[PDB]
């Protein structure tokens, strides 16, 4: 830590001052009876603000909870600390991003109302994001606005219903194929039974979730062979009988869009 | 650190969990408040048919454009730390100096209180100037008397009742707003639902910090003195005891924080639903938007 | 067509609007459906919720697997290697260290899965409520079944999830009008039975609130209540009783 002059008061021959976390906060010099307060030297997290790698390799770094005055103190890498790019934010001091006065809709959230984005040659800007367009509704005590037309707007809403059923064997996961370890683990009472009960409850609850969401009709209605629905066209959402799966065009699109390139089903 | 390395990925698991909590906090705030992509503004002339919104409309006198009631609430609740980076709570203002030094910090919200107040101002101005139409499309202006007549027809009362008793209804609304202001200024724990959240977070952090003073079976509770007193080969076990105790402390704290964040997310979903159904429209659900006919 | 007219009456728009703009509404709905299919095909990040759920489950499982390779303070992370090198009375310490570490990993994984399952159960309860109140009905709740005045909804199956196509009625082309709360005819106050009084500059009409369909002010469009002097903002205009010219011809 760092040592500094202290405005504290001590006993005639007191020694030091501890704090809440059982860490010494101040100390009296043994040689000369002078008191120093111990403040740990600067530390904090590091966040790297970047666009996509294909977009650019330029990055900006945010030293969280830190004014950049201790960046010259430790002046591992030090490439971007040349200066003229230092910006002070309430989320820490930002290095490598230009500050601009105007406002835009947020692209990369930094904190305390500051966002970063890649704009025009090309550089990373840091701005106080705008909450939205201004608007003064023409209110009057005798004026009204009435729609003379309309639009029919369809919007999507994706909701997760269930998740993957996983059941584990506690003993096998811990030390499968080990009699000595099986006997030793048996001394821990019923922990594996508790874990298996919890995971089985989750697995059954997944089926309950799916049933509650979907099985709300006891009769499987089907549309008539004549699609005379007043001109409305439901082909994209009605099932397509040609495919082996009796699901619609949009359903195929969704099932193809959801990718499991991670270890989800690759470990099948 | 080398001894902790053999424990695997516990620290990165806890860091991921806490970061997810922190990001979903911003998600909750944005979901509740940023429900309008258009920042409406009240007209300079406040001819609202006798209704008085001055105590809920923003105050340009204050540097932050907060209403009188919003300022009352902010004075009422004494927060712990507002993300102020260290260059009557009586606990947190010194539990942000050493607590920060304990290798655990507090992040600032992505939306500042001024931005939250601007969302609130836009929502309230759009409401009082356009009824519920700004939540279904463009803000369609309409006199507030006629908007309240539409609300009366919604609750099953003829609009002639409002047009006959406009002065009485406006006076009652202003009196009720004044009563709310006086109750907020005089009460002690009307914002207890937020005070408990702040106190729970403070208690969790206080317990997590105080768990650094426990030996957990080691000779001392201070890693530096253990290392400076004993050689590595025998200090291994003392460091291991301290590591095990402090990892259990972090696991407990993170699990409690995850459960509490789930509770807060449920509350924020309820708040967003209340905003959408009560502020952006008129709700027929009984006792949802208050006691009575909404 | 009659179902959609029922929905229009549900949102406060007279069914004559649908019966006169059926072709336009069908075209708009078909265009919206095509736009949805294009967006779902070309977005590549639309199913973010389901993708995140799958990623979280996979990441938790891989973390649980990788925790099997940690010493947890023991001599080695391989139980067979520990057993071969050490005789059982001293090997029990290493085996117990590994047992504690692996059991702690399992407990952490199970607690995380319980919390995530609570989250998924909340989302599934929301999805079931949305199914019941949008697919099986017409919800008056604002922003529940999409933005705008909800009309009807379509469910679509998704991997470990559900997709709702929220069809909504959005007012489009606004116009300014001069409005009054009531009308003075013969010392009486006429209020709109169902609609709003609007002036196009020189004449006063009665219009439904959600669509400009001006109509002449009559005794069918309005009801009488009280006198003129009480209502603030009342205006003088002629209220035409259709029975009076009929008995004039009589
Ligand atoms: C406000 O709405 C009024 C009613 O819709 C409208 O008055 C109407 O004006 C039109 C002319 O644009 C008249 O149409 C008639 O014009 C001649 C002369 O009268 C006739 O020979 C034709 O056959 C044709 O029917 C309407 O008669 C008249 N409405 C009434 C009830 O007399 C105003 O012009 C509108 N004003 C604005 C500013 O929009
Ligand atoms: C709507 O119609 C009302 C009734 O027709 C009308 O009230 C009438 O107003 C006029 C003048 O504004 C009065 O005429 C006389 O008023 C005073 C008497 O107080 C005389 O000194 C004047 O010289 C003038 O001759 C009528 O007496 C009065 N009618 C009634 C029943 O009180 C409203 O003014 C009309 N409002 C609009 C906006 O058109
Ligand atoms: C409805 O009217 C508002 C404003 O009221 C009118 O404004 C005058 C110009 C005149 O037309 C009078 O009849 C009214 O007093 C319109 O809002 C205006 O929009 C323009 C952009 O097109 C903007 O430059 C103005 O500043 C706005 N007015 C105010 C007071 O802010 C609105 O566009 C009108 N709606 C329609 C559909 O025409
Ligand atoms: C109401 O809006 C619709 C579309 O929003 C209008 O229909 C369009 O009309 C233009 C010509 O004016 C055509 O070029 C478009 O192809 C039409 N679109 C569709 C989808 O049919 C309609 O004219 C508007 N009606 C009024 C009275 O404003
Ligand atoms: C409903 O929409 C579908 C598109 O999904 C229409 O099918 C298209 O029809 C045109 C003209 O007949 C063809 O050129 C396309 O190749 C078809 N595409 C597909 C995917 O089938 C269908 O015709 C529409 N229904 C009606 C009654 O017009
Ligand atoms: C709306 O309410 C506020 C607060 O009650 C009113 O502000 C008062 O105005 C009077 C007249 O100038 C002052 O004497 C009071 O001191 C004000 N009170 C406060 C708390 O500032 C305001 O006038 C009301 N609006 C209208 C249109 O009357
Ligand atoms: C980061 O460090 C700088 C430099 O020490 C701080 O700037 C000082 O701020 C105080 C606050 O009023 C001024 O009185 C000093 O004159 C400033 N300069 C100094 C001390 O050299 C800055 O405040 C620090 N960051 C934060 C967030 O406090
Ligand atoms: C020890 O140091 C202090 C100040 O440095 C001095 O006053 C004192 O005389 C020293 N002790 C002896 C025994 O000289
Ligand atoms: C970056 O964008 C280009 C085209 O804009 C695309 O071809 C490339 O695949 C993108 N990078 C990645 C990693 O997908
Ligand atoms: C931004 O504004 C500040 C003062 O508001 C000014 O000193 C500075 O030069 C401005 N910078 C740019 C790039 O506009
Ligand atoms: C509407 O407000 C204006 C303010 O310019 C006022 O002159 C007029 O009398 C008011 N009309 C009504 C009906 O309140």
């Amino acid at each position: 830590g760092v040592l500094t002059e202290s405005n504290k008061k001590f006993l005639p021959f007191q020694q030091f001052g501890r704090d809440i976390a059982d860490t010494t906060d101040a100390v009296r010099d043994p040689q000369t009876l002078e008191i120093l307060d111990i403040t740990p030297c600067s530390f904090g997290g590091v966040s790297v603000i970047t666009p996509g790698t294909n977009t650019s390799n330029q990055v900006a770094v945010l030293y969280q909870g830190v004014n950049c005055t201790e960046v010259p103190v430790a002046i591992t890498w030090r490439v971007y600390s040349t200066g003229s790019n230092v910006f002070q934010t309430r989320a820490g001091c930002l290095i490598g991003a230009e500050h601009v006065n105007n406002s835009y809709e947020c692209d990369i959230p930094i904190g305390a109302g500051i966002c970063a984005s890649y704009q025009t040659s090309q550089s990373i800007i840091a701005y106080t994001m705008s909450l939205g367009a201004e608007n003064s509704v023409a209110y009057s005590n005798n004026s009204i606005a009435i729609p003379t037309n309309f639009t029919i707007s369809v919007t999507t809403e994706i909701l997760p219903v269930s998740m993957t059923k996983t059941s584990v064997d506690c003993t096998m996961y811990i030390c499968g194929d080990s009699t000595e370890c099986s006997n030793l683990l048996l001394q821990y009472g019923s922990f594996c039974t508790q874990l298996n009960r919890a995971l089985t409850g989750i697995a059954v609850e997944q089926d309950k979730n799916t049933q509650e969401v979907f099985a709300q009709v006891k009769q499987i209605y089907k549309t008539p062979p004549i699609k005379d629905f007043g001109g409305f066209n439901f082909s994209q959402i009605l099932p397509d009988p040609s495919k082996p799966s009796k699901r619609s065009f949009i359903e195929d699109l969704l099932f193809n869009k959801v990718t499991l390139a991670d270890a989800g089903f690759i470990k099948q | 650190s080398n001894l902790l390395l053999q424990y695997g990925s516990f620290c990165t698991q806890l860091n991921r969990a806490l970061t997810g909590i922190a990001v979903e906090q911003d998600k909750n705030t944005q979901e509740v408040f940023a429900q309008v992509k258009q920042i409406y503004k009240t007209p300079p002339i406040k001819d609202f048919g006798g209704f008085n919104f001055s105590q809920i409309l923003p105050d340009p006198s204050k540097p932050s454009k907060r209403s009188f009631i919003e300022d009352l609430l902010f004075n009422k609740v004494t927060l712990a730390d507002a993300g102020f980076i260290k260059q009557g709570d009586i606990a947190a203002r010194d539990l942000i100096c050493a607590q920060k030094f304990n290798g655990l910090t507090v992040l600032p919200p992505l939306l500042t209180d001024e931005m939250i107040a601007q969302y609130t101002s836009a929502l309230l101005a759009g409401t009082i100037t356009s009824g519920w139409t700004f939540g279904a499309g463009a803000a369609l202006q309409i006199p507030f008397a006629m908007q309240m007549a539409y609300r009366f027809n919604g609750i099953g009362v003829t609009q002639n009742v409002l047009y006959e008793n406009q002065k009485l209804i406006a006076n009652q609304f202003n009196s009720a707003i004044g009563k709310i202001q006086d109750s907020l200024s005089s009460t002690a724990s009307a914002l207890g639902k937020l005070q408990d959240v702040v106190n729970q977070n403070a208690q969790a952090l206080n317990t997590l910090v105080k768990q650094l003073s426990s030996n957990f079976g080691a000779i001392s509770s201070v890693l530096n003195d253990i290392l400076s007193r004993l050689d590595p080969p025998e200090a291994e076990v003392q460091i291991d005891r301290l590591i095990t105790g402090r990892l259990q402390s972090l696991q407990t704290y993170v699990t409690q924080q995850l459960i509490r964040a789930a509770e807060i997310r449920a509350s924020a979903n309820l708040a967003a639903t209340k905003m959408s159904e009560c502020v952006l429209g008129q709700s027929k659900r009984v006792d949802f938007c208050g006691k009575g006919y909404h | 067509a009659m179902q959609m007219a029922y929905r229009f009456n549900g949102i406060g728009v007279t069914q004559n609007v649908l019966y006169e703009n059926q072709k336009l509404i069908a075209n708009q709905f078909n265009s919206a459906i095509g736009k949805i299919q294009d967006s779902l095909s070309s977005t590549a990040s639309a199913l973010g919720k389901l993708q995140d759920v799958v990623n979280q489950n996979a990441q938790a499982l891989n973390t649980l697997v990788k925790q099997l390779s940690s010493n947890f303070g023991a001599i080695s992370s391989v139980l067979n290697d520990i057993l071969s090198r050490l005789d059982p009375p001293e090997a029990e310490v290493q085996i117990d260290r590994l047992i504690t570490g692996r059991l702690q990993s399992l407990q952490t994984y199970v607690t995380q899965q319980l919390i995530r399952a609570a989250e998924i159960r909340a989302s599934a309860n929301l999805a079931a409520t949305k199914m019941s109140e949008c697919v099986l009905g017409q919800s008056k709740r604002v922003d529940f079944c999409g933005k705008g005045y909800h009309l009807m909804s379509f469910p679509q199956s998704a991997p470990h999830g559900v997709v709702f196509l929220h069809v909504t009625y959005v007012p489009a082309q606004e116009k300014n009008f001069t409005t009054a709360p009531a009308i003075c005819h013969d010392g009486k106050a006429h209020f709109p039975r169902e609609g709003v009084f609007v002036s196009n500059g020189t004449h006063w009409f009665v219009t439904q609130r959600n669509f400009y369909e001006p109509q002449i002010i009559t005794t069918d469009n309005t009801f009488v209540s009280g006198n003129c002097d009480v209502v603030i903002g009342i205006v003088n205009n002629t209220v035409y009783d259709p029975l009076q010219p009929e008995l004039d011809s009589f």
